[PDB]
């Protein structure tokens, strides 16, 4: 009921590892299954720091995790490596970086803020122009 | 898979686990409350049992079970839960207590704001923990219960043999 | 040659990991897997 | 398997309230699970819509 | 890479989110640098 006819969540239940499905085959006053489950392979090692601090504000990532790999740092799956650059849209803000501990510097780079930069040089440019007539 | 063991360093980032990992003082590698446990439990009638009664011992050994308890406790604090699936890897505690208060329900914020005063109120309550065993004598009986009930099997049928069960004697040889 | 010897027993390997405070580990492949499992579900029926 | 080697969603089974981990001990035929476990202090009451 | 990836436009609504005040400048600029 619970490993066929969806994905469990109970660990060491439908089969060692993350459980992605399962199949049923019948036997002699038997039943066999055939879990069908996820395993992560070899891996690479990082530095890390729980929070960051870029004005002066903490910053916590969405959902993942801050890793670095010695020059700049990312944020990342928990199971998977797969880095992208330190974003608003990945970070959400708290108090200010005075009261945690291990908390390392950095720069956070908006999205929405190239996104606006976009057209505040189109202004910066007008009015540049604009400036003689 | 692995029989991992405790590092060297033994500071979790202000956590105290002094009271449950294993004391190398003690010739046998137990825990302060693993030694208070067996010492609460109390297990010559073994010697008197001898007609045709025997007591085999178990195949795996208290200094095995010992270590492999050691062995889960020092993976369950140094890589967190996957070195239950698969390669076993390396996580900070301060962090992966925020990964669990995330399961929780409650956002990471709310544990690193009050890092100090979880850890304070998690060693109050582990040293707590020791006085209700040491005090009451009642804790243990879930196991208690059993050793009992095997003790007053045996003995019944032990002393189920002095029945005459209406022969003669009870005594082979008069009959 | 052959012949029957007795010892004790091994828990597996030791694989001591390095814990530090500011370390961490990520994996950057996976891999798949099927698992085989066996379970009974009726005995033979009897009359007597 | 549950409340040791992960965080268990299934209430009132590793512990009364919500359940952050679990640490075992051995004894002489049995075992030991110390969970620690999370729970509401003091509350306060509001409007809501 | 992707199989079976078809054809069409993704609308961000931070499109229409500027566009609603970036066109309106952009008539102002007429307005602006033509006097
Ligand atoms: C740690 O990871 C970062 C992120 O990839 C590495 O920094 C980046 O390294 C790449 C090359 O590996 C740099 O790309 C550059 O591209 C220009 C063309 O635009 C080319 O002319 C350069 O020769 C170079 O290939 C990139 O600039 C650099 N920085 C960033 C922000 O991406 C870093 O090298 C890694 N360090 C270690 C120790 O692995
Ligand atoms: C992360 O960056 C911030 C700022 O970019 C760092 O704060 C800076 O810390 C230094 C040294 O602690 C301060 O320099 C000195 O501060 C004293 C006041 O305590 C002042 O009297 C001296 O004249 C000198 O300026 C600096 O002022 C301070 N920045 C600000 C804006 O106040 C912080 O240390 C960095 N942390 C890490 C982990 O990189
Ligand atoms: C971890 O906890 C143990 C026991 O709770 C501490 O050991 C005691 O520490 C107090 C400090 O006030 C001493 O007075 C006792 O004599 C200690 N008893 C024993 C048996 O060692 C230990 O110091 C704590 N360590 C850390 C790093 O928190
Ligand atoms: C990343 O992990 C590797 C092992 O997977 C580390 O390399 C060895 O780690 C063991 C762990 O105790 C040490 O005893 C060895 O001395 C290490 N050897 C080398 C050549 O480093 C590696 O150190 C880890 N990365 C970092 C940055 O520490
Ligand atoms: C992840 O692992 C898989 C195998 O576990 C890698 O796929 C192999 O790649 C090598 C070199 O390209 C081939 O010779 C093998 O035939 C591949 N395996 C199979 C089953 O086809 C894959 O390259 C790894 N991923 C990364 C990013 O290294
Ligand atoms: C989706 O749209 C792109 C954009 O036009 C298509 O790419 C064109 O494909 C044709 C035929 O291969 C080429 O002649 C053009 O030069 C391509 N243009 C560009 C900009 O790439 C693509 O084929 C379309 N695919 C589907 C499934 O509709
Ligand atoms: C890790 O612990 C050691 C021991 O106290 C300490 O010196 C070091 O600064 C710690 N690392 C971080 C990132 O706090």
């Amino acid at each position: 009921s619970e490993c066929v006819l969806g994905q469990s969540k109970r660990v060491d239940f439908c089969g060692k590892g993350y459980h992605l499905m399962s199949f049923p085959q019948s036997a002699p006053h038997g039943v066999v299954f055939l879990h069908v489950t996820y395993v992560p392979a070899q891996e690479k090692n990082f530095t890390t720091a729980p929070a960051i601090c870029h004005d002066g504000k903490a910053h916590f990532p969405r959902e993942g995790v801050f890793v670095s790999n010695g020059t700049h740092w990312f944020v990342t799956q928990r199971n998977f490596y797969e880095p992208q650059i330190i974003t608003t849209d990945n970070t959400f803000v708290s108090g200010n970086c005075d009261v945690v501990i291990g908390i390392v510097n950095n720069t956070v780079y908006d999205p929405l803020q190239p996104e606006l930069d976009s057209f505040k040089e189109e202004l910066d440019k007008y009015f540049k122009n604009h400036t003689s007539p | 898979k692995q029989i991992y063991k405790t590092p060297p360093i033994k500071y979790f980032g202000g956590f105290n686990f002094s009271q449950i990992l294993p004391d190398p003082s003690k010739p046998s590698k137990r825990s302060f409350i693993e030694d208070l446990l067996f010492n609460k439990v109390t297990l010559l009638i073994c010697a008197q049992k001898f007609k045709g009664l025997t007591v085999l011992p178990p195949l795996l050994t208290d200094e095995m079970i010992a270590q492999y308890t050691s062995a889960l406790l020092a993976g369950t604090i140094t890589s967190g839960w996957t070195f239950g699936a698969g390669a076993a890897l390396q996580i900070p505690f301060a962090m992966q207590m925020a990964y669990r208060f995330n399961g929780i329900g409650v956002t990471q914020n709310v544990l690193y704001e009050n890092q100090k005063l979880i850890a304070n109120q998690f060693n109050s309550a582990i040293g707590k923990i020791q006085d209700s065993l040491s005090s009451t004598a009642s804790a243990l009986g879930k196991l208690q219960d059993v050793v009992n009930h095997n003790a007053q099997a045996l003995n019944t049928l032990v002393k189920q043999l002095s029945s005459k069960f209406g022969a003669i004697s009870s005594v082979l040889n008069d009959i | 040659s052959q012949s029957i010897i007795a010892y004790t027993m091994s828990l597996g390997a030791e694989n001591s990991v390095a814990y530090s405070n500011n370390s961490i580990a990520i994996p950057t492949n996976f891999t798949i897997s099927v698992t085989t499992e066996i379970l009974p579900v009726s005995m033979t029926k009897t009359s007597v």
